RNA sequence: GCAGAGGUUCUAGCUACACCCUCUAUAAAAAACUAAGGACCACACGA
């Protein structure tokens, strides 16, 4: 759990763009299969987020680096 | 608060009596003069009277 | 008709050695209060503990004074003194001796041994000294008394901390249980001088609470 | 869903203990109803009482 | 005559009473009003309206 | 009553019709929990064919704002009454005065921010004592049209209720006086040609004091009505 | 430390008594008075009843013939009746009076061991030498209030709050006894307020178990 | 399980937001189950 945003918005320093971020990020945790590189202590996919955010680990070019990232693979498997 | 400066999260009636009443001054009262050794036991010598 | 709840030292989370935060399991409403008002008077009340009482200055006699090399005032080198944590076994009047000279602080390790009186914070810088000239000392006179009691209820008079707790706080809140409506998760969050554990310091007062209760005390 | 309603409708004690799972991160917005600035609609981490 | 008819009583002139806390077991300093206003209840109940 | 009244109560509680009111002098023949019968005094008597005056009490029955128009007897039997005298304690009465609310131990101090802005903190004492408990009368009206190839009867024939459904229903449709109802309870068949049961407002519970059957001439009533 | 002791139990009235306890320390006074206040107003074992059933009345808001009061007050009434039990923890109390008159809580048709202590708490008062109130008045054990919804049958059973609360108003006055010749001895009486279905002495008795049993949670024995 | 019908129950149940199985012109070995729902004006007010 947590209480503030202003550790997340810090180096997302749109207080917008952090929202868009963390919610692909947490999409992507949620229904997608991936596992959280923060870990978890009962915390919803939200918090989570923000955790994997304040932790310098979660920000848009990473999250652009991770799809890219599951493309090649993807299509690294279909040729 | 979007409309000024002034923060909206302000305590507002009841929390500030209680520490006007807290942070007040009469010239006397029990035990005054006593020299304490931090705030600690400031409370220690409240809650025991 | 006398099935009560009972929790077991749910959360007992401390941050440091002198600093705990105890945390029960609910218990029946009205009864976090009457635990943790119960506690914290025995606490800030009562329990047998060591700590200075009095000090005789060598040099210095009177209440308000200075002397050189002693940047700190005097009544600052007894506000030190109420903070010297000591822990005494059996003796129970033990007269501590003070003395050092050199320029620097007077830590609680200059104090002589004096035998089994044991100080549980060596490094507690009492006054700092500026002049290798100037020798200060004194006789801290430490005792085991029981229950904090200022010097205004009765050579220099200090105010005593027999007490071993320093700051007791409970701060009791709702919990739950499958079916019942609001059990109370009591929280003592509590300090310590460090001269007994905080988890120890808890279970001497509820020591101390029951057996004032043997007299009544059934199944 | 029907056997989901049903649990829910009587409320089961394993129905409380999943509801407070699922309110471990969720806000809610309070509103009041005459509401004039942007303050009027927060929202908060609720706690079941 | 309202002080009259309170000291007829044995009760405080003041009208003020030491209010021990519930919790603490310690006395309230400065000394609180304790009397018997008539409280009425509203129709406004919560249950027609949660 | 009102420890701190205005002496107007009295005046307010006896001119409305909520207080049974004694226009006729005497002494108290027969009270009951629903009937006060009055003797009457000779002075006041009629010429011929004199004799009581039953003030007949009006019992729970719901008021315009759902609320408990009740009436109790503030008198005994043998305890005079005079004119103009108050017999029946209506809603919210006390011994003829005007008692709208209670009255309790109130003490002005902020109790850790419970009564921060303006709320009250009353104590389970008044729960506990059952101080500020009100009846509230609410009304389930159910109707019986005239549909097409066979109109709407009230049976408690009702298709697809298990033995649950059919407890608190009498062998015709129709609740039993009393019956602790709850939310989604059935009360009142009212089978529609093809299941039209009016069912319990899902909130509302607790008993059922009376059930009301009006019926037009050209329908038999059932076994209940 | 001297331990406390029970050395008076006045039995001022039956409604009410103080307990005293001769010998406290410093500090201790307040602290066994509020939680002695406490744990005896919070939780003491109650006898209160906990349904009823008229002879004739389907539910509780009916009105018998007769009974110059209507049901729910009569509920009102039997919801304080000072009942206490010695070998039972439930019990079904038969109601049978005739004849115009109140009715007496020594109407109850009581058992041995069932035994009310105020047999002048008025229930009902009967109007009429032909009517007759009759009532299965079943009363249980427990603690604390328990009100009629929050307890998880046919029709004629009015399920009446619970007032499991012997004690009505307890309050602890600190003294200063002389014991022996050490002085500040807080000498400690409890002016505690039952309903007489509690001893005062046993109330303390109980109340202290149950504070050291909750006690225990964290010391050894 | 996406176009229909049948099945052990209970008239009818084919994903209708909807619950199990079969196949493309044929009906039964089988327990948990079912219904997609309702507008406009006056008044007492309440923040």
């Amino acid at each position: 759990a947590r209480v503030t945003v202003q550790d997340a918005v810090e180096k997302i320093g749109n207080r917008f763009d952090l929202v868009l971020v963390a919610a692909r990020r947490a999409r992507q945790m949620q229904v997608g299969g991936k596992d959280p590189l923060v870990p978890e202590e009962n915390d919803k996919t939200t918090v989570i987020a923000l955790r994997e955010i304040e932790e310098g680990l979660i920000n848009n070019q990473i999250l652009d680096v991770r799809e890219r990232q599951e493309q090649q693979e993807q299509e690294a498997a279909e040729l | 608060s979007p409309a000024n400066g002034e923060p909206i999260i302000v305590p507002s009636q009841d929390v500030v009596l209680g520490l006007y009443y807290m942070t007040r001054d009469c010239v006397n009262a029990k035990g005054e003069g006593m020299v304490l050794t931090g705030p600690k036991e400031a409370e220690r010598l409240y809650r025991s009277g | 008709v006398t099935e009560f709840l009972k929790p077991r030292l749910v959360d007992i989370e401390q941050v440091s050695s002198t600093h705990a935060k105890v945390t029960l399991e609910p218990l029946e409403r009205g009864f976090g209060h009457t635990l943790g008002n119960a506690l914290r008077r025995i606490l800030l009340s009562s329990m047998p503990g060591c700590a200075v009482t009095e000090v005789e200055i060598d040099g210095v006699l009177h209440e308000y004074s200075t002397k050189e090399g002693v940047q700190e005032d005097i009544l600052e080198i007894l506000l030190n003194l109420k903070g010297l944590a000591v822990r005494v076994q059996g003796k129970d009047e033990v007269i501590l001796t003070l003395n050092k000279s050199g320029i620097g602080p007077v830590t609680a390790a200059d104090i002589t041994h004096d035998g089994d009186v044991e100080i549980v914070k060596p490094q507690h810088v009492i006054c700092h000294l500026t002049d290798e000239n100037a020798s200060i000392s004194m006789r801290i006179k430490v005792q085991r008394g029981r229950g904090y009691v200022p010097a205004s209820t009765r050579r220099l008079l200090v105010d005593a901390c027999y007490s071993p707790v320093e700051r007791i706080a409970y701060n009791v809140e709702a919990a739950r249980v499958e079916q019942r409506t609001d059990l109370d998760k009591l929280v003592i969050e509590m300090e310590t001088n460090g001269t007994i554990d905080p988890e120890e310091a808890i279970r001497r007062a509820a020591t101390i609470l029951a057996e004032q209760l043997e007299a009544f005390v059934d199944l | 869903i029907k056997a989901a309603k049903k649990m829910v409708e009587r409320e089961e004690a394993v129905v409380w203990d999943i509801l407070d799972e699922v309110i471990r991160e969720h806000p809610v917005l309070l509103n009041r109803a005459p509401t004039l600035h942007r303050l009027g609609i927060q929202a908060f981490e609720p706690v079941l009482i | 005559e309202i002080k009259e008819l309170l000291k007829l009583g044995d009760l405080p002139t003041s009208g003020q009473i030491r209010l021990y806390d519930g919790r603490t077991g310690e006395q309230f300093e400065r000394p609180v009003t304790v009397g018997y206003m008539y409280m009425l209840k509203l129709n406004h109940l919560v249950d027609d309206k949660m | 009553k009102p420890l701190v009244g205005t002496g107007m109560e009295r005046a307010v509680a006896v001119d409305s019709g909520v207080t049974a009111v004694a226009k006729r002098g005497g002494v108290v023949q027969y009270v009951d929990a629903s009937r006060i019968v009055i003797k009457v005094n000779e002075d006041e008597m009629y010429p011929g064919e004199a004799g009581i005056d039953i003030y007949n009490l009006t019992k729970y029955t719901r008021s315009n704002q759902n609320t408990c128009i009740n009436q109790m007897p503030c008198v005994s039997l043998g305890e005079p009454v005079e004119r103009g005298d108050v017999l029946a304690d209506g809603p919210s009465t006390d011994l003829g005065e005007l008692a709208l609310g209670q009255n309790m131990r109130v003490a002005f101090m902020p109790w850790n921010g419970y009564n921060f802005e303006d709320s009250i903190l009353v104590s389970e004492r008044v729960v506990q004592e059952d101080r500020f408990t009100t009846i509230h009368i609410q009304e389930l009206a159910c109707v019986s049209r005239d549909t097409k190839l066979g109109p709407e009867e009230i049976t408690a024939d009702i298709p697809n209720v298990g033995e649950a459904a059919l407890s608190k229903l009498d062998e015709s449709g129709i609740v039993y006086i009393g019956a602790e109802v709850t939310g989604g309870d059935i009360l009142v068949g009212k089978v529609t040609p093809k299941d039209s049961s009016l069912r319990v407002p899902n909130g509302v519970s607790g008993t059922v004091i009376d059930v009301q059957v009006f019926t037009r001439d050209g329908v038999e009533k059932d076994k209940r009505a």
